[PDB]
């Protein structure tokens, strides 16, 4: 096997760049105005990493004054229909960046990470096909537990438990006292328990483990955005997740789509399956799925899956800015429609573990429900 | 929308409970928390003396003696960290001497709880509020304003926390837990440095110690109790017992039997009441199994070896504690039953002219049904079996007090002489005994008489005979008699004469003849002698009025029409009614006019089919009762207003006034008379039916007469009970499947309506959860069903992946399991859907239709966002919620035979509860106890938030339905609670929403707050906080009533009250809050 | 190593300029300079204003040279050395991002060429198969014209002779930048070299 740490560092953009120690967030409700950059068409999500490259000198000025002052510009969630209407997006803040001009056109790299989660009131157009947002900061809504309001003061005592030791009775055992005064309320421990943070994220603990080797966020709000950005979903149904405001709701969503969601298509001709749950594993430490950047600059959010169907192979493998050291890469394609699906990838040397593997680009795919038996997904 | 919050029954489960001299200092009081509430009783070998409302949850609660002063105070911090502390003044105050709201900024509440602790010298309140930090308020004289400061903890998980006896500085002993383990510490509490100093001592103590108990000072020190160990800390000497006798169950609740400390009370968490002892200085601990109780929230002794229980769970009791321990079993017994309706966790109203609510309440050992009918009570005294009286009346053998009672049967008459409690048969001289009598009774000139079909009897009192006999002209039969002190009016039939009353003679006057055959008199005065008549003749069907000697009535009111059967003139307050009452059930009130004639302002109310009958009646004032299917009093305030009256039938009533029987009623039916004095005025009365096992859910099969109850209880493992129950004690009873740690087993229970017997019990499968319950008709068939909703539950797999909908059936006495469907996953809910059955299935909702097959075919099929864990419905509307407060409205569409969504509101707060209110509004209560309101009024598929209230209760369920008969305000939702509180809900008009708004700030001003909490600070929307909007407090409305007649004056100063507009007088106020509290 | 030499200014014996590109440069270390293979030691090296003995890369070295060639060198040689020195000759193909452009170049297209040192003018003779930015994908077909904002590859003559390396095989002395009319108008990585 191979070093899960150095696809997430994104060592393929340049050996050293300045970095940024933190710091800066907005306290919640706030207005404030951050610039956009163009061409940038993502839906970002807090804790996810963004790496970028930037050509034209519109952008290379926004970022270089940019570092300056806030290092953080704005990133927004446009259904395809709104043409422009942006409604909600994400702050990203950079964290790395590098500004070479080498090759001799100046060229600005850098890595951001996705912070807060935010309304669009007004967008006004500096001439300079920049962008800046006027931005409600949207606070992440935290609800106390189920039983907090219906709890015997005399019960409260026992509330707090020795922690667990690092094995499932532990949980029926958690269940029972926890969810005690259910006796109160007119459900059961069961359920209360299908909206416990700390037991539906250990529900989802299990899927991704099965994703390999795994720590990660203790925080639920934490947690609920990695794995929604691990989660290969389509751009509009990736826009709900970000627009709901509790971490439960947000886990238990998140959950359903992982045991509703067995299938990968071909997002253009549709009922084309490429890729099923079962193959996709978490090369990067960050995911199945990462966003990394290419050397024009476009973005792909690239899920890493062990086998994968009817696609062909064009040119030979290539190790050309490759996003997984140690692998080159062969432009895949699918074998009905032609459309560009992602990359087969390939070892260069014989003493790696995948040998072989597909990454394919989320852009190109269309999660399903399998059956025509309830299947168009709504996330729960 | 614009809605009315009222409270119909007060919250019973007790929160906290404590002694000490509030009162006065030589009086004892138990105080007591009911939430909301705060009970004042004095012991005794328990008086109640004050009972008042917080604007507040009673979170903390102790009492406590600062130096220099000459009774205890009263410190309360509310769940809103609304501080005061308060003194009880001699007629009766409950002072604010300070106060002030000690929430801060920042600050996570703490896992353990708000705790609040008064060091023994009286000289701070400290308080934990918030992890990492520690509250002190200072007790100096001149802190009114209760300000306070903070000392930072650098241990963030404080399990338990109490000052210490017996130190030179106040000092704080508390167990925590961090990564390494859990720990008992100790810190000095500087005063003047505002921070904590390195304590006495401290020490890793058992894993699962949560209680804190100080030792008062001969020993001082601390108790540590937890699972398995009981540890004794002073300095370092250390005790530490781990006793088998507390092994099965956790200690939970705790108090100090003497001042001493020698003793010590200790409750389950299921029953147990312990007593630990202190061997002496301290040498060892012993604790003794005391016995079985009401499972105990708190304890408190009071004195003479009893005991207050408060529960939650249960009825709060007084046990007596024997140091005879009985072989009945250990040596606890119980003296008292406080009923507690806590948990109301489901309920229905049943019932068919003035509805009755039954409840699903408490939990384990303590559930029950609770039964609840508005009504006046009666107590009972005597109870004679005597069959047949078709009247009643009270008389005096001697000129002062009634001391003889008479009775008629068919041509039949008899007389009981009352010796204080005890009934005997006589003769009265004078009086016939061989035909039935129609009026008797003491008249005027030192006399008596007695009216027969045959004749009218003038009897004396000094040597009892009769001095004069009156019959018809032409010896015919008196059909109809009324009779006052000094008058008769006696008809036959078709025409009646006018007779006196004088010593030796009753002389005839006048001798009229009527259109039809008269059929109920009355002669009730109104000012020795009546100088008018009531009539009611045969088959004009009318209510005529007459002048005396003369008869030329007139007002002659022809009712619609079936014979009159009863008629009265009467005087509530001080106007003046002619009330009519009818063969069919219905009773017309009319105004009167004794001076004038006329009769007027109609209304007319119906009481219940079988023909009524009137009588007038002393309890300080006079009231009418009225005999029937169902008997129920009447009064008054300037609107005359129903009572039902708390007792199967009543043929006929009289007031009874006896040196045995004082200021009673006597009672009689078809077999039996009763002799009792009558509550006023009503209250709710709870019938209490013990389960023995927590009830569930509850419906209602009216068919059937007989109610369906989800239930579950808990056996241990093979697996076999820990105690009989409803469940396991059934008449008939059945199983889901054979035999081919604790585990809960679910039955459905088939109760009896009348006698509450459980005539079935059916036991789902193994590992089966029953979640929903239902009665009704499904497509065109005439039988009515049980339906159940279960979920098959495992502990490895976390979501339901399986469940049943079963179709019973409850005819001859026998449950029939009639159909089934497997589901693929959990029932969370059910409802009745046009004759088809909606039922919600995780995240789908399903439509099934009822074949004659007797089976259910999936009609429709609608996958949602949001697991449907709330289903309500109205016409083709229906409502689904989830746990996390996200609201959806759908509409059947019939010409697509199926489902469409209409709105949604997802707004993420723990939601308990919805309600339809109408078409375009939904209820909710969401969390920190507070009700809101929906509203539907493109962009109408969002939902808008129009109200919301903070409760103060946790809701679990809503139902539509009243406890007042059928019939201002529009519509009715009750509500159950946890803490047994029932609520009412309904709509206002805008106008009303507008001037009550008015009259609640107005009100402020005006009225007395116990801890000085703003009303509206109280009821502000919290979590989040915001005011209360788009909801009255007719808690606070109707306290208008309570006020001294210059507080009403003051209130209605500058207002325009509205009608036809002017300035609002106290009396405008007084009948609108009136009307007002008729709504239950 | 390798030294692209920027200026020869005959002084001394002789004396040469650059940034040094490959390696550590050792005080008298026989080597040669490129395409005429002309044997050459080091004399002196004044790096910086300093002089030192040994010179790591990055450092920017005057260089005294002792040889046959003296001046008659001319920038846009290199030194190299002379094991696995430096490869050369006039075509080569490369990967050639059109950045700016006002129509469409189209084979047979002359501009000028910088490639490190040297500047000398070029053609692209034919260029080869398109590529697509988004994926890495290689043309299906051959490309008449290459417009802007778009990447070709592509084989090119220089008018004389240069040397080369294959990006990869180096990379500050393979990416270079055709130029015309004084603009940058692509930008590119050589990747063989043509006979
Ligand atoms: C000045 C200049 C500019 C660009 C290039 N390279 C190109 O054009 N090169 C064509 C090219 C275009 C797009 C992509 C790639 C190569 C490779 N790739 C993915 C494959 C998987 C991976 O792991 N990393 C990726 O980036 C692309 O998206 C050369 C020069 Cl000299
Ligand atoms: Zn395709």
């Amino acid at each position: 096997n191979f070093d899960t740490s150095l696809p997430t560092s994104h060592t393929y953009l340049g050996a050293d760049m300045e970095e940024f120690h933190g710091r800066t967030l907005h306290d919640d409700d706030s207005c404030q105005v951050i610039p956009v950059l163009p061409q940038v068409m993502m839906i970002l999500i807090p804790g996810q990493t963004l790496p970028l490259q930037l050509f034209h000198p519109q952008e290379v000025s926004m970022v270089r004054n940019l570092i300056q002052k806030d290092r953080t510009f704005a990133v927004l969630a446009y259904s395809n229909v709104q043409e422009r209407e942006a409604q909600f997006g994400t702050t990203a803040e950079i964290y790395a960046y590098r500004e070479e001009q080498d090759f001799g056109i100046e060229i600005v790299k850098v890595k951001a990470i996705g912070r807060q989660r935010f309304k669009v009131l007004e967008l006004r157009t500096q001439s300079d096909g920049i962008q800046q947002a006027k931005v409600q900061i949207l606070p992440e809504c935290v609800l106390p537990s189920t039983m907090s309001a219906v709890q015997l003061e005399s019960l409260n005592k026992c509330q707090i438990f020795p922690s667990k030791p690092v094995s499932y009775k532990w949980w029926q055992k958690y269940q029972k006292r926890k969810f005690h005064c259910a006796n109160l309320t007119s459900w059961p421990r069961w359920l209360y328990s299908l909206y416990d943070a700390e037991t539906l994220m250990d529900r989802i603990k299990k899927q991704l483990r099965e994703w390999d080797e795994n720590s990660l966020p203790s925080n639920p709000i934490d947690f609920s955005y990695r794995v929604a950005a691990c989660l290969p979903i389509d751009d509009v149904l990736r826009i709900q997740l970000l627009k709901i405001g509790s971490a439960i709701q947000r886990l238990r969503c998140e959950l359903d789509i992982m045991n509703k969601c067995t299938s990968l298509c071909c997002k253009q001709c549709q009922e084309t399956e490429i890729t099923t749950k079962n193959e996709i594993f978490s090369l990067s430490l960050c995911g199945p799925m990462a966003a990394y950047v290419n050397p024009h600059g476009y973005v792909h959010e690239t899920l890493t899956v062990y086998k994968a169907c009817n696609l062909n192979l064009i040119g030979r493998p290539s190790t050309e800015h490759s996003w997984f050291p140690g692998y080159a890469w062969t432009v895949a394609q699918c074998k009905i429609c032609a459309s560009h699906i992602g990359w087969k990838f390939t070892a260069t040397k014989k003493d790696m573990s995948p040998q072989k593997f597909w990454g394919l680009t989320r852009s190109a795919l269309l999660p399903t429900i399998p059956d025509t038996e309830d299947e168009v997904i709504l996330c729960l | 929308s614009y809605n009315y919050v009222v409270t119909a029954q007060k919250p019973t489960a007790v929160n906290g409970c404590v002694t000490g001299h509030f009162t006065s200092a030589e009086d004892l009081n138990l105080l007591i928390a009911k939430n909301t509430r705060l009970e004042i009783y004095v012991v005794t070998a328990l008086r109640p003396v004050k009972e008042v409302g917080m604007y507040g949850k009673i979170a903390v609660m102790e009492l406590f003696r600062p130096k220099g002063e000459s009774k205890d105070l009263l410190f309360i911090l509310t769940a809103k960290y609304n501080a005061c502390i308060l003194e009880y003044k001699q007629s009766i105050d409950i002072i604010t001497r300070a106060h002030g709201n000690v929430q801060d900024r920042i600050g996570r509440p703490s896992e353990t709880g708000i705790i609040g602790i008064i060091d023994p010298e009286c000289r701070m309140i400290g308080l934990r509020l918030y992890d990492g930090l520690f509250k002190v308020i200072p007790l100096d004289r001149d802190n009114k304003e209760l300000k306070a400061f903070n000392i930072r903890l650098e241990e963030l998980h404080v399990i338990d926390v109490k000052f210490l006896y017996g130190c030179q500085a106040p000092t704080i002993c508390f167990v925590y837990q961090d990564p390494q383990g859990r720990h008992v510490k100790t810190y000095e509490v500087s005063l003047r440095e505002k921070e904590f100093n390195k304590g006495p001592w401290k020490q890793n103590v058992e894993a699962e110690a949560s209680m804190v108990i100080a030792v008062p000072e001969p020993f001082g020190g601390a108790i540590i109790i937890g699972q398995e160990s009981i540890t004794y800390h002073n300095g370092d000497k250390y005790l530490a017992i781990a006793p088998p006798i507390i092994k099965q169950s956790t200690i939970v609740c705790h108090n100090r039997v003497d001042p001493n400390g020698s003793r010590y009370l200790l409750g389950d968490m299921e029953g147990r009441l312990f007593m630990l002892l202190l061997e002496k200085t301290l040498k060892d601990l012993r604790v003794e199994l005391l016995g079985e109780t009401s499972i105990a929230e708190c304890l408190t002794y009071l004195d003479n070896g009893v005991v207050f229980v408060g529960s939650r769970l249960g009825d709060s009791q007084l046990v007596k504690l024997n140091v005879d321990s009985n072989e009945q079993g250990s040596y606890v017994v119980a003296m008292e039953t406080f009923t507690n309706l806590g948990p109301i966790v489901d309920m229905c109203v049943v019932d068919q002219g003035q509805g009755q609510l039954v409840t699903c309440s408490g939990a384990f050992k303590e559930g029950s049904l609770r039964i609840i009918r508005n009504g006046i009570g009666i107590h009972e005294h005597a109870s004679i079996d005597l069959p047949g009286i078709k009247g009643l009346w009270p008389l005096r053998s001697d000129p002062e007090t009634d001391d003889t009672l008479v009775l008629s049967f068919v041509g039949q008459t008899r007389v009981l002489m009352l010796n204080g409690e005890e009934v005997e048969e006589t003769e009265l001289m004078g009086f016939v005994d061989d035909q039935q009598t129609f009026f008797c009774g003491n008249v005027a000139h030192q006399q008596l008489i007695q009216i027969t079909s045959a004749s009218v009897r003038l009897v004396s009192q000094e040597p009892k005979a009769l001095v004069s006999e009156w019959k018809e002209p032409q010896a015919k039969n008196i059909s109809v008699a009324s009779c006052n002190s000094s008058q008769v009016v006696v008809a036959v039939g078709r025409a009646l004469y006018y007779l006196q009353i004088h010593p030796q003679e009753l002389r005839q006057i006048s001798h009229t003849e009527m259109e039809h055959e008269v059929a109920c008199l009355d002669i009730t005065p109104l000012n020795g002698l009546s100088p008018l008549c009531a009539i009611g003749l045969w088959t004009d069907i009318s209510a005529r009025i007459l002048k005396l000697p003369s008869f030329e009535l007139l007002h002659k009111e022809m009712l619609g029409g079936i014979i009159p059967r009863s008629i009265l003139m009467t005087t509530f307050e001080s106007s003046h009614y002619l009330l009519c009452a009818l063969g069919d059930g219905a009773l017309f009130y009319f105004g009167l006019n004794i001076e004038t004639g006329l009769l007027s302002d109609r209304k007319k109310v119906t009481l219940g089919t079988q023909p009524t009958v009137l009588r007038t009646f002393r309890s300080s004032t006079t009231n009418v009762f009225a005999c029937s299917d169902r008997p129920t009093v009447i009064y008054s305030n300037h609107k005359l207003v129903f009572s039902n009256v708390n007792l199967k039938e009543v043929n006929y009533m009289c007031p009874l006034n006896s040196d045995g029987y004082p200021d009673s009623l006597a009672l009689a039916n078809n077999s039996t008379l009763t002799i009792g004095t009558i509550d006023e005025i009503q209250k709710l009365h709870i019938r209490t039916v013990p389960l023995y096992e927590s009830p569930r859910k509850i419906c209602y099969q009216e068919v059937s007469q007989c109610f369906g109850v989800l239930s579950s209880r808990i056996e241990v493992q093979d697996t076999t009970a820990l105690r009989p129950s409803a469940s396991t004690q059934a008449l008939s009873s059945s199983v889901s499947s054979s035999k081919l740690e604790e585990v809960e087993v679910h039955n459905l229970l088939i109760i009896d309506q009348h006698t509450f017997e459980v005539l079935h019990a059916h036991q789902f499968l193994q590992n089966e959860y029953a979640l929903s319950l239902v009665s009704c008709k499904l497509g065109k068939d005439p039988n009515t069903y049980f339906i159940v909703g279960t979920a098959m539950v495992y502990p490895e797999e976390a979501e339901p992946k399986q469940g049943r909908i079963v179709v019973f059936q409850y005819s001859d006495g026998k449950l029939q399991t009639v159909a089934e469907k497997e589901v693929k996953g959990a029932v969370y809910s059910m409802v009745e859907f046009n004759g088809k059955l909606l039922a919600s299935i995780n995240s789908t909702v399903r439509l099934y239709e009822w074949t004659t097959e007797k089976e259910l075919r999936t009609e429709c099929n609608h996958y949602n966002n949001i697991m449907a864990l709330y289903l309500k419905t109205k016409g083709d509307f229906i409502l689904v919620g989830d746990l996390m407060r996200s609201v959806l409205l759908l509409a059947y569409k019939p010409m697509e035979g199926n489902f469409e969504e209409i709105a949604r509101d997802f707004n993420p707060n723990w939601m308990s509860a919805v309600e339809i209110l109408d078409d375009d509004n939904f209820l909710g209560a969401e969390n920190a106890f507070n009700l809101f309101v929906c509203q539907k009024d493109e962009e109408r598929q969002h939902l808008q938030e129009v109200g919301l209230f903070h409760l103060g209760e946790f809701v679990n369920v809503f139902c539509h339905g009243s406890l007042v008969m059928q019939n201002p305000t529009q519509g009715s939702v009750l509500f159950g609670t946890v803490n047994g509180m029932i609520g009412l809900v309904t709509s206002l008009s805008e106008s009303w929403y507008n001037l009550l708004l008015d009259m609640q700030n107005r009100l402020n001003k005006v009225i007395k707050s116990v801890g000085k909490i703003e009303h509206s600070f109280w009821r502000s929307f919290h979590t989040k906080t915001e005011p209360a909007t788009g909801f009255i407090d007719g808690d606070l409305i109707e306290s208008f009533l309570d006020i001294s007649r210059p507080k009403m004056q003051e209130v209605v100063a500058n207002l325009q009250y509205d009608d036809g507009k002017r300035e609002a007088t106290a009396d405008d106020l007084i009948k609108v809050v009136e009307e007002l509290t008729r709504i239950h | 190593i390798r030294l692209p030499i920027v200026d020869k200014y005959k002084d001394m014996g002789t004396v040469v300029l650059g940034k040094l590109e490959s390696g550590s440069i050792c005080k008298g270390q026989q080597l040669v300079m490129m395409p005429n293979k002309h044997n050459v030691e080091v004399l002196g090296i004044l790096s910086d204003d300093v002089e030192t003995d040994t010179v790591a890369p990055g450092e920017n070295l005057k260089i005294r040279l002792k040889g046959i060639e003296e001046e008659e060198i001319l920038p846009g040689f290199i030194l190299c050395d002379p094991n696995n020195l430096c490869h050369s000759g006039r075509t080569f193909d490369a990967q050639i991002v059109i950045i700016e452009h006002k129509s469409i170049i189209c084979p047979g297209y002359n501009a000028v060429l910088h490639i490190h040192t040297c500047i000398e003018e070029v053609e692209i003779t034919a260029l080869i198969c398109l590529v697509d930015k988004k994926s890495g994908e290689k043309s299906k077909t051959r490309p008449r014209f290459v417009k802007q904002d778009q990447v070709c590859i592509a084989r090119l003559r220089t008018a004389g002779t240069i040397c080369l390396e294959t990006f990869k095989d180096f990379p500050q002395m393979g990416r270079f930048t055709l130029r015309d009319e004084g603009k940058t108008i692509a930008i590119g990585k050589v990747l063989k070299l043509v006979p």
